[PDB]
């Protein structure tokens, strides 16, 4: 297609509006009310500009750039005077009631309303009349609300209700006294609600937790990061001021994570600004606890390290790459163990397995949307994956979007492609012990235990294929709601496959594989998606090792002497006691940690590491993708006494003093070469991000934007002498402004998103190839593995049926954004929103016990009697009690075990 | 059509001779809102469109300035040939009042380009300010040795790589051996300097501590007997980066350091940097604006030519002059401390406008010193400057004429002593300078140090006129233009406006957005022609920002003027200049 | 539109009603006195628009609130010298195609009509000269001519 934009020639998609192809070719054009996620409305009236018939037309028509196709031989101008005109009037509408809130309002210097006030060059204020006000609500302690700064651009409604399906927000009221909130004072109930500080182009809805220590925009450092809170892998671009992690910002990735992040990611990195974290390293000697620096805590470690006759590692899928092979070269392969369970550790080995061998692509978390068909099996997505379940929503909705497209309506005339498809959506089948979040875009729910959905499963893939094994037993109203998925799953082009090693069965992953192996026999291009656990479990699984449960026993034993476990806490994949007392037993425990620990109390030794804000590494994400997090701020630069290095660092360098007594630190890119030299299934990690000495033409990137201010008053307290600039030796960043953050800088890591004129989110537009698409020279991060050129085999193990045994519950796992990742519950802002701890119970289940809803009951696992309160589950097969898992006190190893003596208290 | 307009001024008279000359294809005209014709000429063809313009029947006699950008981070670069670096050559036609832009692209590996010496005996410094700062390379140069920064330096300061600011490099320690090392740096050496040295050549050292108000800086001296056979002043121990300095501070922020470029100048240091912002934002500035920068440029110029009346008659051995001149500098520093809140830098200027309005009672202020200052300036005429002994140790030292002044760049009172009638305040008017009744004065065609200093006198009393007529008409009306770049908005509209308090909140913290364009603003300053050339990418801040400014052609001149004379005599041209080192290196 | 005695001999079609800058709409006239205040009854029909606006796009939701407020200051008097510019902005600005649907049009057609053959009862409301700054101690302000 061929526009004429102010008698300049472009070539440009003819799908695309008029908005989003001139924003693309860099062009601007202010606008409110239009997403690239969320499509065109024509609200806000913002976007104007001046269409004419043909060529040699001077009249013309203001039209609307969102609500007009991009078509070919198009003639339009925005610099006309008409135009200009009618979008200054457009602003000057908006600011007549706007309140005069800039200096106390925290989307200030982060605002797409000043952006657009200064770009459409309205300064002069005529308008003498009263503005009118609106009372706040209160959100929950995630957003705040402030509705006297809304422009009614419907943003947050179209957002929240259309794509992110949440039900509690909504626009209420009438003329110019539109109202955008809940119908009443409360917590605002969706998984992605903190979203909606940045798809609101004014101070609506501001970060509640940034809001506490607020700072503006131009006062951060940021870093590209990967948010460490699930195995997901979203890009973040976190920010830091005065020495503790200020706010998390979404970075865009468009194979990945593109606009949206989801509650959890957002607002659960407190736990990095914790008091009691360790800072420095200590050392245990009786009841003493000496504070020694770096170098002599290396010595002193290996002394005892060399003295032991046997020294093991116990990694943490919550480590990166480099540090658990870090731990695994000081260790030793052999002496290496994965610090997960067994259990764990054998279904995210078959999940790994399933993945890089079973011949069927697992798609990007972008790619999800594009899918046919959807069947969830085991997997509790919005709570262990939530973007993958905001992915399966929009993949949902794509039925509409084809039913749209059939009648030649564009693909960004978003209401009429939801009035088209009214209610019709593609197929999601969605199974689990009890009701999830995606029942109510679900064409079927089944709450079963894990051992009939794995049998369902199992018998959705021998319906597809008769060459997989029969599932014997299946009932007639069973055997027809599985007929429902077959017919479903056949007839669909793309169906897609998510499950998980959450669910706590290895037979659901093995149900799942058979699924996706029948739909690619009959030429379907079927896709599989597994949900690990935590941030790098994938490349703990590849890395590979022992289970914790060998590591106990080689302390218990006597057999190992030394015990180095890497950010691990090791209670929640084994029972408390048996680690506490093979910990006590081992004459030498240190852990390298960065979060106080319950086993730091028996550690001799404990080296202070850093977390995701004060260390750069490499995690693999759920689909296998290598992505490179950088550090944030340096620790030491505030606090001179803080010693607190990246975990790499700290057992690259007691291997070195182990060997040779000399003290050698690491540089980041050693350790990349060593895990590519050690590891060739690891080697994909090189190329996950560009080495330390990557450039843009000579400079680094700058991690802190060009108006950066107080640099010789913010230590000013500490010494008036300003201290010399923290050097970076790992990643191409620096910690200063005085580098390159260009929008058209030939690079994949953007740290932070900012153009001249748009100082909001809306910058990504200029950080992008096309306005909604890629990153303009890639997005960054590498898949590990490729798609195998053949596949697995059948599992023939289909499970017995779920007996309820007299005695014996069993624990059916039950997931929560807020509260089951083990960092997230260390954020004090979570504990208003985490819930309280309770047990889930069958009504039939209860009325056998005599107990009711809220009264307290006790049970005993491993020895430890455990009183909790009750809730009535009316979808919990009877048999089973229900646990939150990952919870205080309650390990995530409990899915799928058995319980004793559950009585009432 | 207004002056802020972007042309490419094909209209130009030399553009239709060069495409005569040299072809339509050998070279790239480009429209800017520097007001100048900028033409980007091939490297081979340089010396010979030097040449061309040299013997026109109007001639270009005049190498205005002569620099360097790095062009690397320039993301608009629309309608301009590929470049990796550029050097650009301002050259000045008196007589047909015009200039022209010459501009030479460079790959990043390919970093050489002839010299330019031949023509203009100016290039020498600037063309080692461009190596020193840029890493480009002159063939044919004589020495081209680092001005600016010290021989043992690594790196060129104005490239985009080079990090600005001191915190990002180490802190400064020194220790015994770095002081012996960097002692040993600053020893002269004869066959470094190019001096080509008879077994009586001495040598002197004059600097680098200087007991005089104008900066700190040396001279090493080649002498036979007392005569001064060869001389090469050593500068840049003044440099504080002023220029690297404006592409790391935004556009509203960079006012105060415009402000020490030559800090005796103060607003009219400040004057052609808003003047060309106002270029690149499209604003034209109200009349009562003009007239009250006229004012504050007229006081801060009869303040620093009193400093240098009073310098030059110390320099020849009479201290009291000296203290009256300075109680004047007092009164006037009393009107500029009302008028701004502060006395030699006020950083009062704004884009757009003026950071207050006129305070009530600055007429009464200004007419105290009106009052005061002729009487005064007549008892130092009478008690100094008609001296015989002042008159000895001044009349017929260091004298040069019109050939000399114009290849040599010299401007102001050094050039108007020599005949040459170019004030830019009548050549090239501006800030509403065409609506003052005033005169030029010049001198007879001989530039002695008595002839500046009478001429500098001369221009203290027609200053004294503008501020009267500055005094008697005064517009009522706006302290700030109603553009939307206006930096700041106006006040009161900021603290009850929202609109205005956004415009405020973003000008002030991201700084304005200027749209990317090269603008060009020369001023007569109190010691000569000062300019700012400054290119913006589209950003808060400036993306280059060139300073060309007077005392830089002066102490080049030295050399040229003083061969043959004795040191006293050094001693009263130094006096005699009008420059300060903030002006030679900042 | 309003239209005057002159256009009284005119047929009640869309094409000739629509020659004479109205339209024929519902066809359904009403008529409007000498007693009737122009000024009052563009208020109250400016009124009814703002009132009745559905608050989705920009102009029409906060402009006719904007006309509403102008035209209640010249019906008390209180009217500033640029409210009659104002309001001729907001009838162009509040045309067909710059709103997103035809409610505002439709709004501001009464409002032009009325301001093109009746200004003198518009301009009797501008008395009061304009003021939108209150005086703020120790900044003088920006006077402009
Ligand atoms: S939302 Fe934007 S325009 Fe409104 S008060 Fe906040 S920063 Fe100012
Ligand atoms: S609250 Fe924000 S996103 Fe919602 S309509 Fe108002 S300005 Fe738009
Ligand atoms: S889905 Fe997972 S990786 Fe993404 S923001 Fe949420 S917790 Fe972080
Ligand atoms: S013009 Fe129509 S769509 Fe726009 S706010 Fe008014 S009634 Fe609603
Ligand atoms: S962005 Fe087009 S009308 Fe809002
Ligand atoms: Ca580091």
């Amino acid at each position: 297609a061929t526009i004429h934009v102010d008698g300049k020639e472009y070539e440009v998609n003819g799908a695309d509006n008029l908005l989003e192809a001139c924003l693309s070719l860099g062009l601007d054009i202010p606008y409110f009310c239009w997403h690239p996620a969320l499509g065109s409305v024509g609200a806000c009236r913002q976007c104007a500009v001046k269409q004419y018939q043909n060529a040699e037309d001077t009249r013309g028509r203001l039209v609307m750039s969102c609500m007009t196709p991009a078509s070919d031989g198009t003639f339009i101008s925005i610099d006309d005077e008409e135009a200009k005109q009618f979008r200054e009037s457009v602003v000057e509408w908006l600011m007549t009631n706007h309140p005069h809130d800039c200096p106390v309002c925290e989307e200030g210097g982060n605002c797409h309303l000043q952006d657009m006030t200064v770009m459409t060059g309205h300064s002069f204020r005529r308008y003498r009349f009263t503005k009118r006000t609106h009372r706040n609500q209160d959100l929950g302690p995630f957003i705040s609300h402030e509705m006297n700064r809304c422009i009614a651009c419907y943003r947050c409604v179209r957002y929240y209700k259309d794509y992110a399906g949440g039900t509690d927000l909504g626009v209420y009221g009438a003329h110019d006294n539109v109202y955008f909130g809940r119908p009443e004072d409360g917590t605002l109930e969706s998984e992605f609600s903190g979203n909606l500080v940045e798809i609101c182009p004014t101070g609506v809805f501001t970060d509640k937790t940034h809001s506490e220590r607020y700072n503006r925009k131009w006062d951060m450092q940021f870093a590209p990061s990967i948010c460490q809170q699930c195995s997901i892998g979203c890009n973040i671009s976190p920010g830091e001021r005065y020495g503790e992690l200020r706010r998390i910002e979404n970075r865009y990735n468009g194979t990945v994570n593109h606009y949206f992040l989801c509650d959890r990611g957002r607002f659960g990195y407190g736990y990095v600004n914790l008091k009691d974290r360790p800072r420095q390293p200590v050392q245990r000697r009786g009841d003493d606890f000496i504070t020694l620096n770096a170098e002599q805590a290396m010595q002193g470690a290996a002394d005892i390290l060399r003295q032991s006759k046997k020294v093991i590692g116990i990694g943490s899928p919550r480590a990166s790459v480099e540090s658990n092979f870090a731990l695994r070269e000081l260790v030793g392969e052999e002496n290496f163990y994965t610090g997960i369970a067994h259990g764990e550790q054998e279904r995210l080995q078959l999940a790994l397995k399933v993945l890089r061998e079973g011949g069927i692509y697992t798609p990007a978390l972008r790619e999800i949307e594009s899918y046919d068909a959807v069947l969830v099996l085991g997997e509790d997505v919005t709570q262990t994956g939530a973007r993958v379940a905001l992915a399966v929503r929009q993949a949902v909705k794509g039925k509409a979007r084809e039913m749209a497209a059939a009648q030649k309506v564009a693909d960004w005339q978003i209401a009429a492609i939801l009035n088209i498809g009214q209610r019709a959506k593609h197929p999601l089948f969605v199974t689990n012990v009890d009701d999830t979040r995606l029942d109510d875009i679900a064409a079927w729910t089944y709450r079963a235990p894990v051992e009939d959905q794995a049998r369902l499963g199992f018998a959705i893939a021998h319906a597809l294929d008769n060459s997989a094994p029969a599932v014997d037993g299946i009932e007639p109203e069973l055997q027809s709601k599985i007929d429902v998925i077959v017919q479903a799953l056949a007839g669909a082009k793309k169906p897609l496959i998510i499950s998980g090693t959450n669910a706590g069965s290895l037979e659901v992953i093995q149900a799942a594989a058979n699924v996706a192996k029948a739909l690619k026999g009959r030429g379907a291009d079927v896709g599989i998606t597994m949900i690990a656990r935590s941030v790098n479990s994938m490349g703990l699984g590849i890395m590979g090792g022992g289970s914790l449960e060998e590591a106990l026993t080689e302390l218990e034993t006597g057999r190992a002497d030394a015990v180095v476990v890497l950010e691990n806490d090791l209670h929640r994949h084994a029972s408390a006691t048996r680690v506490n007392a093979a910990l006590a037993k081992a004459p030498l425990v240190m852990v390298v940690d960065h979060q106080r620990t319950a086993i730091m109390e028996n550690a001799h030794l404990v080296l202070s590491a850093a977390s995701f804000a004060e260390s750069d590494g490499t995690v693999i994400n759920n689909e296998g993708r290598a992505q490179r997090f950088f550090q944030v701020y340096d620790p030491a630069y505030y606090d001179s006494k803080t010693v607190m290095l990246e975990s790499w660092r700290w057992l690259h360098s007691l291997h070195s003093t182990l060997l040779s007594r000399e003290v050698d630190w690491t540089q980041l890119d050693h350790v990349i070469d060593a895990v590519v030299a050690k590891i060739p299934e690891l080697a994909g990690i090189k190329d996950a991000a560009p080495d330390a000495t990557f450039r843009i033409r000579g400079q680094k990137l700058a991690r802190e934007p060009h108006r950066y201010s107080g640099r010789t008053a913010m230590r000013a307290n500490i010494s008036v002498h300003e201290p010399r600039q923290p050097q970076d030796i790992d990643t191409m960043f620096t910690f200063s402004m005085e580098g390159n953050n260009q929008p058209t800088a030939h690079r994949s890591q953007v740290p932070f998103a900012w153009a001249p004129g748009w100082n909001s989110p809306q910058a990504w537009n200029k950080f992008q190839d096309e306005v909604g698409g890629k990153l303009r020279f890639g997005d960054p991060g590498v898949r590990l593995f490729e798609t195998s050129e053949n596949g697995l085999d059948y599992f023939t193990s289909v499970p017995a049926r779920f007996q309820p045994q007299d005695g014996k519950w069993r624990i059916a796992p039950y997931y929560h954004l807020f509260g089951s990742d083990e960092l997230s519950q260390r954020a004090p802002v979570f504990q208003s929103r985490m819930p309280q701890p309770y047990i889930k119970l069958n009504p039939a289940d209860a009325a056998k016990l005599g107990v009711n809803a809220g009264t307290r009951v006790s049970f005993s696992y491993d020895g430890n009697t455990v009183t909790l309160p009750v809730e009535i589950a009316e979808g919990l097969t009877a048999g089973q009690v229900g646990l939150p898992m990952g919870m205080s006190g309650i390990a995530p190893v409990l899915a799928g075990a058995h319980l004793e003596d559950l009585k009432e208290a | 059509e207004p002056a802020w307009q972007t042309r490419d001024h094909l209209d130009d008279p030399v553009i239709g001779e060069l495409r005569n000359r040299f072809g339509p294809d050998a070279f790239t005209v480009q429209a800017t809102r520097t007001g100048v014709p900028v033409v980007w000429i091939k490297r081979e063809q340089l010396l010979e469109v030097g040449d061309f313009l040299k013997k026109l029947p109007k001639p270009y006699v005049m190498l205005f300035d002569l620099h360097g950008m790095d062009e690397r981070l320039r993301t608009h670069r629309e309608g301009l040939p590929a470049a990796d670096f550029s050097v650009f050559y301002h050259l000045i036609s008196i007589d047909r009042n015009r200039d022209i832009m010459l501009k030479v692209a460079l790959a990043e590996n390919d970093l050489h380009v002839p010299t330019f010496t031949k023509l203009f005996p100016n290039a020498n410094w600037y063309e080692r300010e461009t190596w020193d700062l840029f890493g480009i390379t002159f063939d044919g140069h004589p020495n081209l040795r680092r001005i600016m920064m010290p021989q043992t330096w690594k790196g060129h300061p104005l490239r985009k790589d080079y990090p600005a600011r001191a915190t990002e490099f180490s802190p400064f320690e020194l220790t015994k051996a770095k002081q012996d090392l960097e002692m040993e740096a600053l020893t002269f050496k004869p066959e470094e300097w190019g001096m080509k040295r008879n077994e009586d050549f001495m040598f002197l050292n004059l600097g680098p501590n200087h007991p005089s108000a104008h900066g700190a800086f040396r001279i090493v001296l080649q002498l036979d007997g007392e005569e001064i056979v060869d001389c090469v002043p050593d500068i840049g121990y003044h440099h504080r980066g002023a220029e690297k300095m404006g592409e790391r501070q935004s556009w509203h922020s960079y006012i105060p350091y415009t402000d020490r470029i030559e800090y005796l100048g103060g607003c009219v240091n400040e004057m052609p940097y808003v003047l060309a912002v106002e270029k690149l934002a499209g604003i034209t500035v109200p009349d009562r604006v003009n007239v009250i920068r006229v004012m504050l440029s007229e006081l801060f110029r009869i303040n620093s030519h009193l400093l240098y009346i009073s310098t030059f008659i110390q320099d020849v051995g009479a201290m009291t002059p000296v203290f009256f001149a300075f109680t004047d500098r007092q009164k006037i520093y009393d009107l500029v401390e009302a008028i701004t809140g502060f006395r030699m830098h006020p950083a009062w200027f704004r884009i757009g406008g003026v950071a207050h309005d006129l305070p009530r009672g600055w007429d009464r202020l200004l007419r105290e010193f009106l009052d005061w200052m002729p009487k005064r300036l007549a008892s130092y005429e009478k008690a100094a400057l008609q001296n015989t002994i002042l008159k000895g140790r001044s009349q017929g030292v260091a004298a040069y004429g019109a050939k000399e002044a114009l290849e040599w760049g010299t401007t102001g009172a050094g050039l108007r002593a020599t005949g040459i009638d170019f004030d830019v305040r009548k050549a090239r008017p501006y800030s509403g300078y065409e609506n003052f009744d005033f005169e030029i004065p010049v001198g007879g065609g001989v530039s002695d140090c008595y002839t500046r200093v009478m001429l500098k006198v001369e221009e203290l009393r027609q200053s004294l006129r503008i501020l009267e007529q500055c005094l008697n008409n005064m517009p009522e009306g706006p302290f700030k233009a109603d553009h939307p770049l206006t930096t700041p908005p106006p006040k009161e509209r900021t603290l009850q406006h929202i609109e205005t308090l956004i415009t405020h909140f973003l000008q002030v913290s991201w700084g304005p957005v200027m749209p990317a364009n090269e603008s060009f603003q020369m001023i007569e300053a109190t010691k000569g022609i000062n300019s700012y050339y400054l290119t913006s990418d589209g950003s808060t801040m400036s993306y280059r920002t060139r300073i060309r400014t007077p005392s830089y052609a002066h102490l080049q001149q030295i050399p040229a003027a003083i061969r043959g004379s004795l040191v006293s005599d050094l001693i009263v041209y130094l006096g005699s200049i009008d420059f300060v080192m903030s002006d030679v290196d900042r | 539109d309003f239209l005057t005695e002159a256009h009284l001999d005119l047929p009640m079609e869309f094409e000739s009603i629509g020659k004479a800058g109205s339209r024929l709409g519902t066809a359904l006239a009403m008529a409007v006195d000498h007693e009737i205040n122009m000024v009052s009854l563009v208020r109250n029909l400016e009124e009814f628009f703002a009132r009745e606006s559905c608050g989705w796009c920009t102009p029409c939701r906060d402009g006719l609130p904007w006309s509403v407020k102008i035209l209640r200051a010249l019906e008390r008097g209180e009217g500033q010298p640029g409210d009659i510019e104002t309001l001729e902005q907001l009838c162009r600005f509040l045309g067909p195609g710059k709103t997103f649907c035809a409610h505002a049009p439709g709004a501001v057609e009464p409002l032009q009509s009325a301001i093109k053959y009746f200004r003198e009862e518009f301009e009797a409301g501008i008395k009061q000269p304009f003021s939108n700054t209150h005086l703020i101690n120790g900044i003088q302000p920006n006077l402009l001519k």
